[PDB]
């Protein structure tokens, strides 16, 4: 409005709520769909959803591929939207009981799974990188907010997609059993609507053109720069000073040095995917820590299960609290938070968060009584101090990685590096359904070692993000 | 493996509680299900319990209220019949599937593999 932020971010915060709306909507009925519709075993219900959050986790990859290398950005992100309106027509095509039965059902939802995989892996980072091209690159301060305004919207489409989901598989009756059609119809008309206020802004946008196959002229050097050093019976200058030196006898210096910053990010990114992991198992645990402590709570009674929308609200609350408040009295002092410093603070509060669960856990288990009433029953507070540490890592961390990949990318590669940030993130989520079966150890022994290996990777990036060189 | 069943004559509008013990491999590993043949009819489908018991589902019908329940320590199932009627004096049948991936309902015969002998349930 008045300067420093163009108008265009407001069709793609917008956009990114209500595509996130639609897509936890869908997701929170898609295993009763399977169970209850599709009358699948519960063993190919479970594995038919991993595969499906698998397969849109993986996805960006490709979508940054295909963005960066080719079609530019704004013509990925449009016709990765038709295809994943294209899926979610499928998937409400398939909930109808009228036409076909048990064979048409599984097919379109498949089909239509398949789809909204897709769009979402490519509507991920380009829709990302694409906002942060709209500011010059001197307003390096308004692309933090706007990308704190963007997490902001992403928190926030969830929250409301948790609130909103119940009301559509409510007693409604589609024809004559549950009406499914309706859930997976009000999450396509959501991303049409997100689709339609994107593309209206289309005018005000600054969209930059691709700078030729990018991914292919990275393949090649650095294909180039390994097979390079094989001097096994000869070699006086295969590569010095660094491992892509020599490799120039092609690929000019300005590829070299992207190439150069990429592989400097990836080394750096290495360790997330087991930061990821470790944070990801608190969703089921605390639960059942819940589930074992009191939640009368005096004036209103809360379930175990609805604790966990206290991480979106306690997000929303903390980004504008941190970027306008506890950011600004840092900036206050000489303190300087260099962007890698708020994440390696983000590790460490998640590693309190983790032992402050640990010691609730304990108190837990000391419990004596005095229907009896164990005097030491904790009410359902006492988690809010793991909550709150917890959520506060995540805004430290999540909201600091996607600048700093912004930030740190070559503009011929804006949206490759955050595929790479959404990749950590992929491969996350695999170690975690590894490590689901392996489960045999205490609540409270299990809370301590997660704090310690959060702890070990925290001083692992710390280590690494200390010799980090930034692109420059 | 090797289901078993038990039950009885129950009154006009009492309940019955029929029990499926599984005599072979063990009961954790099988999805179970519930089945009826009316006299001169086909096999309907009644409940089916899951492995683990997390997932349950009922018939459309379920005459009253149906309740499976199942514990995977000494491999026992029960079905809870709670406003059973003239009707549905069936033939009840215990189903067990071993888990494994398929895109078969849940809720049809050809899903289960193994068929134990059935009560005489009547009205
Ligand atoms: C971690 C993390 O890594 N990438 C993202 C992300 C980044 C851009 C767009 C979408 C996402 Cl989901 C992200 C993230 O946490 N995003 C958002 C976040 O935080 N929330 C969404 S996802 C969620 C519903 C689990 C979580 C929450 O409400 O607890």
């Amino acid at each position: 409005f008045g300067s420093s932020y163009p108008v265009s971010i407001a069709f793609i915060v917008v956009n990114e709520f209500c595509e996130r709306f639609s897509y936890y909507g869908m997701k929170a009925v898609l295993t009763l769909y399977f169970l209850y519709f599709l009358h699948w075993n519960e063993d190919t219900s479970t594995s038919v959803y991993h595969a499906f959050s698998s397969l849109c986790y993986f996805t960006p990859i490709l979508g940054a591929a295909i963005a960066d290398s080719w079609l530019g950005k704004f013509k990925t992100i449009i016709y990765l939207s038709l295809v994943y309106v294209l899926g979610h027509v499928f998937k409400s095509l398939g909930a109808i009981p009228i036409l076909g039965g048990k064979m048409l059902h599984t097919i379109l939802s498949l089909v239509g799974l398949s789809l909204i995989a897709l769009g979402t892996g490519g509507i991920k980072p380009c829709v990302a990188a694409f906002g942060g091209d709209q500011f010059e690159e001197e307003h390096a301060e308004a692309r933090t907010r706007y990308f704190s305004v963007f997490y902001l919207a992403i928190n926030a489409g969830s929250l409301i997609s948790t609130f909103i989901t119940p009301m559509l598989r409510g007693d409604v009756k589609c024809f004559g059993q549950d009406c499914y059609a309706l859930a997976f119809g009000v999450p396509g008309l959501l991303m049409v609507l997100a689709l339609v206020v994107f593309a209206m802004g289309s005018k005000m946008y600054r969209k930059p053109p691709p700078e030729g196959n990018i991914v292919a002229q990275v393949i090649k050097c650095i294909w180039f720069a390994l097979c390079n050093r094989f001097r096994n019976r000869s070699g006086d200058l295969p590569k010095r000073q660094h491992w892509l030196d020599w490799a120039a006898e092609k690929y000019p210096k300005h590829l070299i040095a992207d190439v150069k910053a990429l592989t400097r990010v990836l080394f750096l990114y290495i360790p997330l995917p087991m930061f990821w992991a470790l944070l990801d198992q608190q969703g089921s645990r605390w639960t059942l820590q819940a589930n074992k402590m009191n939640g009368d709570l005096g004036f209103f009674v809360l379930q175990p299960d609805q604790m966990q929308v206290l991480n979106p609200f306690l997000v929303l609350i903390f980004i504008p609290l941190f970027d306008l408040v506890i950011y600004r009295l840092i900036s206050k002092c000489r303190i300087n938070f260099s962007s890698l410093r708020k994440m390696a603070v983000g590790m460490i509060l998640a590693c309190l968060a983790f032992a402050v669960a640990a010691l609730v856990e304990t108190k837990i288990n000391g419990m004596i009584h005095p229907e009896d009433i164990p005097v030491n029953k904790l009410s359902i507070a006492w988690q809010l101090p793991q909550y709150v540490l917890v959520t506060a890592a995540e805004v430290m961390f999540s909201v600091t990685g996607l600048e700093f990949s912004y930030s740190q990318a070559p503009s011929s590669m804006k949206s490759v590096l955050q595929a790479a940030w959404l990749l950590t993130v992929a491969v996350g989520n695999i170690i975690v359904l590894v490590v689901a079966q392996f489960s045999g150890l205490a609540q409270w022994a299990e809370f301590v070692l997660f704090s310690c290996l959060l702890l070990v990777v925290c001083l692992i990036f710390s280590v690494m993000a200390y010799y980090y060189v930034p692109l420059k | 493996q090797l289901v078993e069943s038990g039950g009885g004559l129950v009154q006009p509008g009492g309940s019955l509680r029929l029990l499926c013990v599984a005599s072979g491999r063990p009961f954790n590993d099988y999805d179970m299900g519930w089945f009826r043949q009316a006299p001169g009819k086909e096999r309907e489908f009644v409940a089916s319990i899951s492995w683990s018991g997390r997932v349950t589902d009922y018939s459309d019908s379920m005459k009253g209220r149906c309740t499976v329940s199942r514990d995977n320590a000494k491999g026992t199932m029960f079905l809870q019949m709670s406003n059973l009627v003239p009707r549905d004096t069936a033939v009840y049948y215990c189903a067990a599937a071993r888990r494994r991936w398929t895109f078969k309902a849940t809720n049809t015969e050809e899903f289960y593999e193994t068929w134990g002998q059935g009560t005489q349930v009547t009205v």
